[PDB]
């Protein structure tokens, strides 16, 4: 089996980075306002990114 | 959160480019900015989302722009169809607050203006109308005279909305007095000013038919 011949990555990377960008100041504050009158919408955070 | 908008009234002829502002109070989060289009007596219609996005079905003549206290909803040239009244709503924060709205109407050539009763006496009160027509420049009937004399409060005013083919129609003055004021005066002058005119029409207000 070639599995030794295998890179190494870092599964929730980019989770793990999302989490960082939510604990930025207002991050937390504009999400609870964009879910006010729905369960469900799309919010642009500090770093520009556009997450559901 | 407390969005103004500016001005109260926009006055452009057809085709025209049309420039409606929205103030707020403090910064909008996101930019979080939505216009609506509303036509008198019907459900609003959104405009613009995200205070620069347009809605699906939304002609291209309609942009916004504008970030942080300041935004603007530009229409760059009018259709008959886009005289109406324009709002400016807030969501970056809670509660959502509206605007109170911009009427556009439609700029013309200025102007074409074209006693007490008995059963009412008798019947107690009385209301001498003071009425006028077809005209464009929104000032139409101003004070009245009882025996060379002004009042307030005892009088009211009600406009109309401008015409179809040729943007015009006017306003009806009700004063209200009760049976011991009407039978007491026997003139109920009037003076209008900028009908459109040279001095104000028909003031003479003998008691009797």
């Amino acid at each position: 089996f070639l599995g030794f011949l295998l890179g190494v990555g870092s599964a929730i990377a980019s989770g793990v980075a999302v989490c960082k960008v939510l604990h930025l100041e207002g991050e937390v504050n504009k999400i609870k306002s964009a879910l006010l009158s729905t369960n469900k919408a799309v919010v642009s955070l500090s770093n520009g990114v556009s997450v559901l | 959160e407390i969005v103004t908008q500016s001005p109260g009234t926009l006055s452009l002829s057809p085709g025209e480019r049309a420039t409606l502002s929205c103030r707020a109070s403090q910064n909008v989060g996101s930019n979080l900015l939505a216009w609506y289009q509303q036509k008198p007596g019907q459900a609003p219609r959104l405009l613009i989302y995200g205070a620069s996005n347009r809605a699906t079905g939304i002609p291209d003549r309609f942009s916004g722009s504008g970030s942080g206290t300041d935004f603007t909803l530009t229409i760059s040239r009018l259709e008959p169809e886009d005289f109406v009244v324009y709002h400016c709503q807030q969501y970056g924060s809670s509660p959502r607050t509206f605007g109170q709205g911009t009427k556009v109407e439609i700029r013309r050539t200025v102007a074409a203006p074209s006693p007490p009763s008995d059963e009412q006496l008798k019947s107690g009160t009385a209301s001498v109308v003071c009425l006028l027509n077809n005209f464009y420049p929104r000032e139409a009937k101003v004070q009245w005279k009882v025996d060379n004399a002004l009042q307030s409060g005892n009088s009211q005013e009600s406009v109309t909305e401008q015409d179809s083919k040729d943007s015009t129609y006017s306003l009806s003055s009700t004063l209200t007095l009760s049976k011991a004021d009407y039978e007491k005066h026997k003139v109920y002058a009037c003076e209008v000013t900028h009908q459109g005119l040279s001095s104000p029409v028909t003031k003479s207000f003998n008691r009797g038919e």
